[PDB]
């Protein structure tokens, strides 16, 4: 479960950065 | 075809970083 | 259902780098 | 088989992207002392 | 050992991602 729980968080981190820049713009 | 999603996914994020 | 999520979370982030 | 090789070229590039910050991060340190 | 190697890897993104 390695993979799947590191793609997870990846995936996680990269989104919430995403929504961050949003707000931003 | 998930498969072949997570390949042409991860080689496209490759190439990017190439 | 986490192998399946890691595989959305791969597409989501190919699909933002082409946006990007 | 592809996967594997695509990953490893991301984690190299990943790799390599941490040590360029951590010596950028010791410069700063050395600036500031 | 390759493929276990690019697993470790991509743990090793995640625990970089986590620590940024």
């Amino acid at each position: 479960r390695c993979c799947v729980d590191a793609v997870n968080f990846v995936a996680e981190s990269t989104r919430d950065q995403e929504a961050t820049g949003e707000e931003v713009s | 075809p998930e498969l072949r999603e997570v390949v042409s996914s991860i080689s496209y994020i490759a190439r990017q970083l190439q | 259902p986490e192998v399946k999520s890691a595989i959305e979370g791969i597409k989501y982030i190919a699909e933002t780098m082409k946006s990007d | 088989k592809p996967a594997v090789d695509g990953a490893n070229f991301i984690v190299n590039h990943m790799r390599d992207q941490n040590n360029y910050n951590e010596e950028k991060d010791s410069w700063n340190r050395v600036a500031r002392t």
